[PDB]
RNA sequence: GGGCGUGUGGCGUAGUCAGCGCGCUCCCUUGCAUGGGAGAGGUCUCCGGUUCGAUUCCGGACUCGUCCGCCA
RNA sequence: GGGCGUGUGGCGUAGUCGAGCGCGCUCCCUUGCAUGGGAGAGGUCUCCGGUUCGAUUCCGGACUCGUCCGCCA
RNA sequence: GGUUGCGGCCAUAUCUACCAGAAAGCACCGUUUCCCGUCCGAUCAACUGUAGUUAAGCUGGUAAGAGCCUGACCGAGUAGUGUAGUGGGUGACCAUACGCGAAACUCAGGUGCUGCAAUCU
RNA sequence: GAAGACAUUGUCAGGUGGGGAGUUUGGCUGGGGCGGCACAUCUGUUAAACGAUAACGCAGAUGUCCUAAGGGGGGCUCAUGGAGAACAGAAAUCUCCAGUAGAACAAAAGGGUAAAAGCCCCCUUGAUUUUGAUUUUCAGUGUGAAUACAAACCAUGAAAGUGUGGCCUAUCGAUCCUUUAGUCCCUCGGAAUUUGAGGCUAGAGGUGCCAGAAAAGUUACCACAGGGAUAACUGGCUUGUGGCAGUCAAGCGUUCAUAGCGACAUUGCUUUUUGAUUCUUCGAUGUCGGCUCUUCCUAUCAUACCGAAGCAGAAUUCGGUAA
RNA sequence: GUGAUUUCUGCCCAGUGCUCUGAAUGUCAAAGUGAAGAAAUUCAACCAAGCGCGGGUAAACGGCGGGAGUACUC
RNA sequence: UCGAAUUUGGGUAUAGGGGCGAAAGACUAAUCGAACCAUCUAGUAGCUGGUUCCUGCCGAAGUUUCCCUCAGGAUAGCAGAAGCUCGUAUCAGUUUUAUGAGGUAAAGCGAAUGAUUAGAGGUUCCGGGGUCGAAAUGACCUUGACCUAUUCUCAAACUUUAAAUAUGUAAGAAGUCCUUGUUACUUAAUUGAACGUGGACAUUUGAAUGAAGAGCUUUUAGUGGGCCAUUUUUGGUAAGCAGAACUGGCGAUGCGGGAUGAACCGAACGUAGAGUUAAGGUGCCGGAAUACACGCUCAUCAGACACCACAAAAGGUGUUAGU
């Protein structure tokens, strides 16, 4: 018959990695999570308690509950034609903070600093990001850079 | 399996409310009484003509039964039940396993 | 009793090697892969000629055996048994299956059709690619015309299209002819049973001096 | 009389007809599943805060 | 439980079955198709272990038949008195509940105990009734 | 073609992850009848795996004996 | 029709590449309800080719025999 | 900068073979009454810092060293791949257009950094 | 005359009773039947690097086992190899060195684990009580399994802590009925006491066709509703198999590859074999063989004209145009 | 049941049936008896036929095997 | 066959689970493997057939889970209708930036596991065969193992590495910063946790593009046989075969082209006029150049356009161009 267990098809997903097996380092236990933090989920195969299901591997969610050794995380799961709210109790070995959130907060504080310093002059702050604009005019010189003519190479076996 | 004859466990007997000593037995069902309501209804339905009026089970599939331990608190005589998993062999006599001895 | 090779010409399935999930395969028909003067040294035979595929297909082990026998027989008849070194550079590891149907009259009374039609192993084949070498022969420069004719006779036993290319390398090595010549004039090559070991600028100097003494004899 | 076993054909079209609405998020999400020792103190903290604000703006 | 169900086709020769509430041991099995379209029927010929009678039953192959639990146990004789054997278990337990055999096995056992061999007795349990089937002699540990 | 069973000393076979009995060959004892003790004798069909260990547990192979292979 | 195996003295039968026994009867010896004993004869190892140094023996082909599976509605 | 105690990252830190180590600190080292544990005061326990020694541990250095780490326009825009055509080819498969882009290989360099507290010619 | 409170008769009760009555006699399925379980589940793969994903796909497994093989703590390091020591050797015990796991962890497989999750020792019962929340399957129902807490009460250790069974992924079961434990609480309705009975909360007895009927056959005497969703003809796709044709040439042919053949390989054609499939037909396309009769194909048996020969003649063989 | 005449109809009672004037506690209903109880009731003893034990029966249904030695014997 | 087990008239007897049968399931009023008549009865049917006027607007499904479920239902999905609260947003089958996750394609095997070709150098208290040796833990060769440095080829259930395409989250007002209130939680401690008071920061308020209104609710129909094409892919020799993944289609759809055709190419449709085109074409059928330009090919079976209606290996001083 068919087989769809709780950890089916999780072979390479829950292998550890090359040459970093063994016990886990103490930074994962010394990291501090608060309610509202945004965290990434990546399971550790060395810890069998508090494991996430294989669906939530690589998923990103929001902390809603902090307990003794675990963290409650909220994920949005697509079920059919809508998203449902899923609450997960995961031990802290299987989560880490999302770095995109802290990058955005750094942008927020630097952006507020720019607005605060330029408010003393009113110099059209222009605080929105802009994407890659087309590159403008330039003059390239041939002083020591005379062009070299290239041609297609004929065919050879090369074995 | 093997289960010891005594066990220190919780007793919710309204005076203990803690772990006390318990003597264990195996649960036996006891005889089905007459004048139970289902038995009276079954006898009334089976009287007369019409033959067998209720199903009788045939397609038996299990070979084991879940064992139930009857715990009895030694202080206040209150009783508890707890079930175990399915086992083909069961015993309450404690013949402890011993390790570094011969076959 | 054997099916024609057109039923197994193309690489239609995933590779199916003999393993602990097969456990019952027929042995390959080709068994000898290196022949001629296989114990010859490296600078005995400077010229190398390749029979190389132009198809993406499967070559049967029976066809490999027949081509090996044909090329070996022709070259030993025309040029001597120890004037060349032939090497078969493909190995049949893919296993071919057959769902055997009964050829009796009224077979459908006991056939069951396509139900449970997973096959049984009956043969071995080698999966080749575009520009993959099947045969490689090294010899002296006086046997070019006979090794090209030997490979041309062997090409008839193979399905698909094959090319005969005279390589620019020295023998069965991977350097060019003048590169190997300017390497062997120094002592930084040293012969083995058939191949040659090369000097590198890495490693411990004591080992690099107990081996390869003539290059350091500068 | 065999038949088709399973397919996922047309399913994404059916979903994306009037489909893949994100759930409505709210200020003050539900406190169910939150730790009871936290909620038991949180009730008294909000009660004291409401009493202090009522006494301030009475 | 004392007894467990099984399928007729799952049964095979030299196995125990329950026929008419008797522990029986099969000597013959034969399956014949009922009709060309229909399923085969199993005809079972078995011998009661205790009494030696021959009992036969035919059933559908898919039907489930009752199967006993038979345990064969090894003991040493202590005495044969009044038709009741007295046996001695490993770890020193003793039972006298077994009745002595009444046939040529019982006669041979009685003569062997009278002339003084150390006799090894096999007694079987099935469905709450107990009997002795065979005896040997201990070649070592005299 | 498929399925099931089968191989143990000459025979009967039994079995825990090779035993007896009757054969064989000696020796001893005592009839009316005997009996006892020694031996020679078994790659447990074969080959692998598993297991401390496999007759025993499993897989593959051989032999032999069975049972089906039907409706059109 | 096809597949698989088989072929030894008058008969049965043993054969690892280096034709023996038993039965029939040839003779001699030896005996009522007729024996035994001793020396005998007896093969192109089914046939034809190759290998070997020499094939019963290895291989290929043919013959022959014995098994197994096969037409229609 | 050396050393100790507790660490963080967990080989640039590991491994092999040699060489060196002032001061201090670690270490080996001396002892069995007491607590304690062993077949064995070897490990562990306790006592002394006394009788001694850098031989080892430890630290550092060396090696066209093994490994590991970093980089390259080194291989290679190669293999692979998203999209397109009433493209080629009997087919197997392959070119082109708009895009993305490896691994092995080769070469070059490197061989622990650092937090808190104490202590040192 | 006989018989006699016995037969008979009436009502209950046990046996017997296909003579008769009523009914049943699973599903999936390259047609059905036999076979198997793909019917409830688990591991790896197919599976196309989130998740999901089929086939009677491949390789296997489950209906158990364990008072320790659960929980806590302490000490130690395994498989293997090398070098040694009386009996003692290939394998008995002891000693040293190397040893990233090449061992072990109950079982199938895959993950995980080295001052441990392994081996040995010490103490225990957290495999306990009370109900909630969450994850997987999913309708975001049930069942099973699991996760993190709360309120107690315990175990262990110096302690931090750890523990709500087994290192993780499988190891299992509704309504009705019976029975057990708890509350010793509620009700027996004209009012009480005591038995008895019925309720509430939590378990057990089991449905493996595993979201759970109580169940043997035959029909060639057969019937009905339907089905080309589905088999037994032709036709159609395919050509394994059957038949026919090539290419290459190790050899046979006294000598000599190719007069005639031709191994090991390999490329095709045909639909006069048999399979495979199920597209058409089940409100019917008359189903073997023979007789009769016409036409077509050529892969030519004979006749016409030719080429080749291991063609002297005779006879024969190979081949061409030819139906 | 077999199917004139003639000539014969062998062996088997283990199974399934059928049948006994055998022997007698194993199974064992209702009524009845005894004990306990305040009673409903519960528990025992006793317990007919038939099953179970023991015989017969094949012109009853039916059945009529293997391994060795030299048809015959084991 | 015809003197009887004969043929037959009339009378009479046996009636439907009953009769009668020299036995065929025969006969019992053209009815028999249970007669005929009326009623229950308009018996039931998950099965077949049919189902009656127009126009307008919107517009599907053959998929999930459970069922003695597989020709049927329930449930979710797709669809319509009625709307309701608001007024440009708590949007998006899209991109960018930042940040995760994955183990396929590829690659690798002088990297682990497994398979595998060939020599070379060593090891014999530590192999086997021969020869020389009285023999020798003797010798010399050879062959096997094991080790060392190489070498050839591989892996759906191998892997250090590792894409492309898909995939999670974030890009603020429900935000940031400052100050200090509550608590029975927590800390050695106003330490922290959560929710707050008061104050400051506004249109470049925090990337692009578009928004066609955004959000919400009730109720109910039909459907739950699908099939085809490109790409990935499984079983099979293969199939107009069977089974999956993403998308687009047909079903449900006409129009121009492919002569012809459900699916291919182009393009989707109110009624008309004018112009321009797509795909496809311009000798004639047939609307449109017997246009222009450079070459190639002569076939005693030429060739002529994707899906698509077939041809291969091997050859040719045919002819052309090359190395
Ligand atoms: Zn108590």
């Amino acid at each position: 018959g068919k087989s769809h267990g709780y950890r089916s098809r999780t072979r390479y997903m829950f292998q550890r990695d090359f040459r970093k097996h063994g016990a886990v380092h103490l930074s994962t236990y010394l990291k501090v999570y608060k309610v509202g933090d945004i965290v990434d989920i990546k399971a550790n195969g060395s810890i069998q308690k508090g494991m996430p299901h294989k669906f939530y591997q690589g998923k990103t969610g929001v902390v809603y509950n902090v307990t003794k050794s675990s963290v409650g995380v909220i994920i949005n799961k697509m079920v059919g034609n809508r998203y449902l709210e899923k609450r997960l109790n995961l031990r802290v070995e299987h989560i880490k903070h999302s770095k995109c959130r802290q990058e955005f907060l750094e942008r927020v504080k630097a952006n507020a600093a720019k607005r605060a310093e330029a408010k003393a002059q009113g110099v059209a702050v222009q605080l929105k990001r802009q994407p890659a604009q087309p590159r403008e005019s330039r003059i390239v010189s041939t002083e020591g850079n005379v062009p070299q003519t290239l041609a297609p190479v004929p065919y050879e076996t090369f074995i | 399996v093997n289960v010891p004859k005594t066990r220190k466990t919780y007793c919710k007997g309204k005076t203990c409310r803690k772990h006390t000593q318990h003597k264990v037995t195996q649960y036996k069902a006891g005889k089905a009484s007459l004048f139970a309501q289902g038995k009276r209804r079954y006898d009334r339905k089976q009287s007369g003509f019409g033959g067998q009026t209720k199903p009788v089970f045939h397609k038996k599939a299990k070979t084991t039964k879940k064992v139930v331990l009857r715990l009895e608190c030694v202080k206040c005589k209150t009783r508890a039940q707890l079930t175990l998993k399915r086992c083909k062999h069961f015993e309450l006599g404690g013949e402890k396993k011993q390790k570094g001895q011969a076959l | 009793a054997r099916r024609p090779a057109r039923c197994y010409r193309y690489q239609k399935n995933k590779p199916y090697p003999k393993s602990r999930y097969n456990r019952a395969v027929p042995d390959s028909k080709i068994r000898i892969y290196d022949l001629g003067k296989k114990k010859a040294t490296v600078d005995e035979f400077p010229l190398c000629v390749h029979l190389v595929s132009n198809e993406l297909e499967q070559l049967s082990s029976e066809a490999l055996e027949a081509a090996r026998i044909c090329a070996n027989k022709y070259m030993t008849t025309v040029s001597g048994r120890d004037a060349f070194h032939l090497r078969v550079r493909v190995h049949p590891f893919h296993v071919l299956r057959i769902n055997k149907m009964l050829s009796c009259a009224g077979a459908d009374r006991l056939q069951q059709g396509m139900r449970g039609a997973w096959g049984k192993p009956h043969g071995l084949a080698a999966r080749v690619d575009i520009g993959q070498i099947i045969f490689s022969v090294r010899t002296k420069d006086s046997n070019k015309d006979v090794v090209v004719e030997g490979l041309r006779r062997a090409r008839y036993k193979f399905p698909g299209q094959q090319k005969i290319i005279l390589s620019k390398k020295w023998g069965f090595t991977n350097l060019d002819r003048p590169e190997y010549l300017k390497k062997r004039e120094a002592g930084e090559v040293k012969d083995d049973g058939a191949f040659v070991k090369f000097l590198s600028k890495k490693g411990s100097l004591e080992n690099n001096i107990r081996e390869f003494p003539e290059y350091f004899a500068a | 009389a065999k038949s088709k076993n399973h397919t996922a054909h047309n399913q994404t079209r059916k979903a994306h007809r009037n489909g893949i609405k994100k759930p409505k998020t709210y200020k003050y999400p539900s406190l169910k599943g939150v730790d009871p020792k936290f909620r038991r103190n949180h009730k008294h903290a909000l009660h004291g805060t409401a009493k202090a604000l009522a006494a301030a703006k009475k | 439980s004392a007894t467990y169900p099984m399928q007729c086709s799952a049964l095979r020769k030299n196995g125990f079955v329950v026929i008419k509430s008797r522990p029986c041991k099969i000597v013959d099995m034969s399956t014949s198709k009922t009709g060309k379209h229909g399923h085969a029927k199993v005809h079972l010929v078995a011998i009661d272990i205790f009494t030696g009678k021959k009992l036969e039953d035919l059933s559908p192959s898919t039907h489930n038949m009752e199967v006993p639990v038979v345990k064969r146990n090894e003991y040493q004789l202590l005495d044969i008195d009044d038709g009741f054997l007295s046996l001695m278990n490993m770890d020193g337990d003793t039972k006298d509940d077994v009745k002595a055999p009444e046939g040529e096995l019982g006669d041979s056992l009685q003569t062997a105990f009278d002339e003084g061999k150390d006799l090894m007795v096999t007694i079987i349990s099935a469905m709450g009734e107990e009997a002795a089937i065979s005896f040997k002699e201990a070649a070592r540990t005299d």
